[PDB]
């Protein structure tokens, strides 16, 4: 009996036991989220504890195999997934310290109450009020006050915690045969052992920088346009050759520019295509919304929803009789059980949300035959890419006209496509530099290229160099600006939003070319096409059993990220922006300051 | 008139597990095969060696009826010349089968809220079974070079696993009752007609 046969037998037993055990935990979590009570919390906690204990005890037996004597790729991948030690190689007291640090950072961010000098008992917390006072506000002093106060209050309480967090995670990564914790994060895009599709952990940085170099000119033009319009909005506050202040971007951090559409609209007289009135006039409901999206997937050539999907899913708000979480979610409980949790209203946004969630569900159903540990996307950025490409084709005017939501007496105008493209670019292309700079900063901090006496200075000069955003007032080294974000204080990776954005348009262009589209890329529709559906299913069926480079070549025909489809998508807006930027300066100077 | 007792193997309160399947002999009676249509919705009604119509104009020495409960995914393995986890370790049909395999969904009887762990199947048998062999032995399976001393641990596994049927799985993982009828026409006078 060779060690490989023993590994296969162990994997069979583990698969059966894990498939039996994980369903109970998933069902308990669904029961708690659907119906919030006290017994449900206890049941969910017990199921989670049992699942975690089983996984730990199976990993402990899993390290028994050398893994150097296995010639089968599937067994090697499953054993590699099972054999990872995680946060257990380090000592026990250090583990308790790390857990306590994580918990205290999480609760500090969660509570984060902020008072005001106007009245001792007029405090505004983060999720209500502060987001409103930073998004829909127009006053300079008020939003400046909010931006300074929240960040000063939060960041001057997490710096000692964050330093110990960093050193403990670096120690754990070093004990796990990794250079640093940033390398531990980067290890998700690593493919080795397959000739012709070999990927290194260090190639990700080079590829990301190569893509950003091509991205930069369009961002510069959009930034110049927004700068001119916002200078028209704010008199005697924005230098024409300087950088945009941080607190004027419509968000606490500047992640999205989608709230700047009101100030920056090409042709404000023409309104965008809103369908809610047409949906209400025809007496639509949540059932009709989720039946018109199933037909979209059927017309492409993909399977339709199972019989239990309609019986078990919650597609309407239960009301005040019982409390449920309103966040839309696609649930894969396993053993052929797929559900969707959503509180659907009769609006146009819920149409696209339903399409996104059903795209998630179809992706989950695609690889239901794979082993338990190989039932996932090829990497962390394919679920969202598929969801967004599904929701992208259902918003075109042609699709709305086909389903009758738009009157046949309707023709697109050249003043509407530009406006729609700019509105979408304020959300899509306006977030790439932020994500890139944040992830680069955390990678540099983890690697140690930034000494502890240079955190804030390096942060706020990289912000000026890469993003083109200047701080309102100087911040001392006692501040922790990046910790204000949700994804920084809760130990989440922040690079999937870049690769996912690129994959969106790569997949969209591939499916557009497969469907014989004739016009521009922003009016493409994959409905009624079966070859595109077959080509997509060829990759969806793989799951996580093959390298993501091979899957990308299966769909697109290339083995690496490419930004050309995004530029093809945004070309008309780019030409219009170049046309309108004849009498303005493109670029910014970092030496200029507002203080 | 003396009719064969097809109401005892088709309509029974409880069936048997796959590894210990129930076999019954039928002889010296009059077979009314159209009665088998009293249920009506049948997930599988395959017949090998005989016409799709049952041809009530046939006489055989005796009939054998085998009953068990499997998943909906494993119904396709009950066929001559098939490989898998059920056709190799639990129940095998000969390459020259002459009989009919009937299978129907029984989710409302064999599934319970919280699990139904009364149905088991054999795994790691160490060798393929010959046609019509039972093997209800329960001993620790040894996959390795260190002998097991009668107890499980490391490379020593209990051969039988449970199904754990529940409502709200899906037709792939739902209970299915399977009855296999075989006709043995081998010498002697014919007593089943
Ligand atoms: C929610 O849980 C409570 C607590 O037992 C129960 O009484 C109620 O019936 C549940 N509601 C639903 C819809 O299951
Ligand atoms: C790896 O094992 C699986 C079954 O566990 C088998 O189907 C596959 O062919 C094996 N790989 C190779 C390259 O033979
Ligand atoms: C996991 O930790 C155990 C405990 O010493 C060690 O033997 C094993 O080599 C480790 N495996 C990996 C992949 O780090
Ligand atoms: C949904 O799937 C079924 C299952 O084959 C099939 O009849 C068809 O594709 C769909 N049915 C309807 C009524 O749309
Ligand atoms: C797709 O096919 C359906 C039915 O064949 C048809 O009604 C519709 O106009 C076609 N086009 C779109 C964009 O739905
Ligand atoms: C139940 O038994 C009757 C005979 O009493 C039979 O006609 C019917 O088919 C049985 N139901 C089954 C086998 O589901
Ligand atoms: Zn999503």
């Amino acid at each position: 009996s060779t060690i490989e046969e023993q590994a296969k037998t162990f994997l069979d037993k583990f698969n059966h036991e894990a498939e039996d055990l994980f369903y109970q935990s998933s069902l308990a979590s669904w029961n708690y989220n659907t119906n919030i009570t006290e017994e449900n919390v206890q049941n969910m906690n017990n199921a989670g504890d049992k699942w975690s204990a089983f996984l730990k005890e199976q990993s402990t037996l899993a390290q028994m195999y050398p893994l150097q004597e296995i010639q089968n790729l599937t067994v090697k991948l499953q054993l590699q997934a099972l054999q990872q030690n995680g946060s257990s190689v380090l000592s026990e007291d250090k583990s308790k310290r790390l857990n306590t640090i994580l918990n205290t950072m999480s609760t500090i961010y969660s509570t984060g109450k902020v008072c005001n000098p106007d009245n001792p008992q007029e405090c505004l917390l983060l999720e209500p009020g502060l987001n409103e006072i930073m998004a829909n506000s127009l006053d300079y002093n008020e939003r400046l006050w909010a931006w300074e106060s929240w960040r000063s209050e939060v960041g001057k309480q997490l710096r000692p915690l964050y330093e110990e967090y960093v050193v403990l995670k670096n120690e754990m990564a070093r004990a796990n045969h990794y250079e640093d914790y940033g390398d531990y994060w980067r290890g998700d895009y690593e493919v080795n052992g397959v000739d012709g599709y070999d990927y290194s952990r260090g190639q990700l940085i080079e590829d990301v920088e190569h893509t950003f170099e091509e991205i930069k000119p369009l961002y510069e033009h959009l930034h110049a346009y927004v700068r001119a319009k916002l200078m028209n909005a704010y008199p005697s506050y924005i230098s024409p050759i300087g950088c945009l202040p941080a607190h004027l971007l419509g968000d606490m951090w500047g992640r999205f520019w989608t709230n700047l559409y009101s100030l920056t609209v090409p042709f404000g007289q023409k309104p965008n295509i809103d369908v809610t009135d047409a949906m209400v006039d025809q007496a639509w409901d949540a059932q009709r919304i989720f039946k018109e999206a199933e037909k979209f997937f059927v017309s492409v050539g993909l399977p339709n929803m199972t019989q239990g999907f309609w019986e078990n899913s919650m597609l309407t708000d239960p009301g005040n009789v019982q409390k449920a979480v309103c966040h839309p979610t696609a649930w894969d409980l396993g053993k052929g059980d797929f559900r969707i949790l959503m509180c659907t209203k009769v609006t146009m946004d819920d149409f696209l949300t339903a399409h996104h969630e059903m795209g998630h569900i179809q992706y989950d159903m695609a690889y239901a035959a794979q082993p338990f540990l190989l039932r996932n996307g090829a990497n962390e950025g394919f679920h969202e890419a598929v969801g967004e490409i599904m929701s992208l084709s259902a918003a075109t005017p042609k699709h709305l006209k086909s389903i009758g939501l738009l009157s046949p007496d309707f023709q697109e105008d050249n003043e509407t496509e530009i406006n729609f493209l700019l509105k979408q670019a304020l959300t899509i292309v306006g977030t790439l530099p932020f994500t890139y700079m944040l992830e680069k900063w955390r990678w540099m901090v983890f690697k140690g290229e930034i000494p502890k006496d240079q955190w804030m200075k390096k942060w706020w000069e990289m912000k000026r160099e890469i993003v083109g955003v200047v701080e309102p007032v100087p911040h001392d080294e006692t501040y922790c600006d990046p910790a204000s974000l949700f994804h920084v204080s809760n130990d989440y990776s922040f690079i999937r939003y870049y690769t996912r954005t690129l994959y969106q348009f790569q997949f969209q262009e591939a499916l557009c070319q497969a469907a014989k589209h004739e016009g521009p890329l922003h009016k493409c529709d994959i409905s009624n096409s079966t070859e595109a559906g077959q080509k997509l299913f060829n990759m969806l069926r793989l799951g996580k059993s093959e390298p993501w480079t091979l899957a990308l070549e299966n769909v697109v025909g290339a083995k690496n990220m490419n930004v050309r489809p995004l530029l093809n998508y945004f070309e008309p807006l780019f030409t219009w922006l170049k046309d309108q930027n004849k009498n303005s300066f493109v670029g910014w100077s970092t030496d200029w300051s507002p203080y | 008139t003396n009719l064969c007792p097809f109401d005892e193997v088709f309509n029974a309160t409880r069936f048997a597990s796959v590894y210990a399947w129930n076999r019954k002999r039928i002889s010296n009676c009059v077979a009314d095969y159209s009665v088998l249509y009293n249920f009506a919705p049948f997930f599988a009604f395959k017949c090998y060696g005989v016409s799709p119509t049952k041809l009530n104009d046939l006489c055989f020495t005796n009939v054998y009826a085998d009953s068990f409960v499997i998943r909906g995914n494993e119904v396709s393995q009950i066929a001559p010349g098939q490989t898998g986890n059920i056709a190799d370790y639990n129940y095998k049909l000969p390459d020259d089968f002459t009989g009919c395999v009937i299978a129907w969904n029984s989710n409302k009887l064999d599934s319970k809220v919280g699990g139904n762990y009364n149905y088991r199947y054999r795994l790691f048998r160490k060798s393929n079974l010959k046609p019509f062999e039972r093997d209800i032995s329960t001993e620790i399976y040894q996959a390795g070079n260190k002998p097991c001393n009668g107890v499980a641990g490391v490379n020593c596994y209990f051969p039988l696993q449970s199904y754990g049927f529940r409502p709200t799985y899906g037709v792939g993982h739902q209970p299915y009752r399977v009855v296999v009828l075989s006709f043995e026409l081998l010498h002697a006078p014919a007593t089943v007609c």
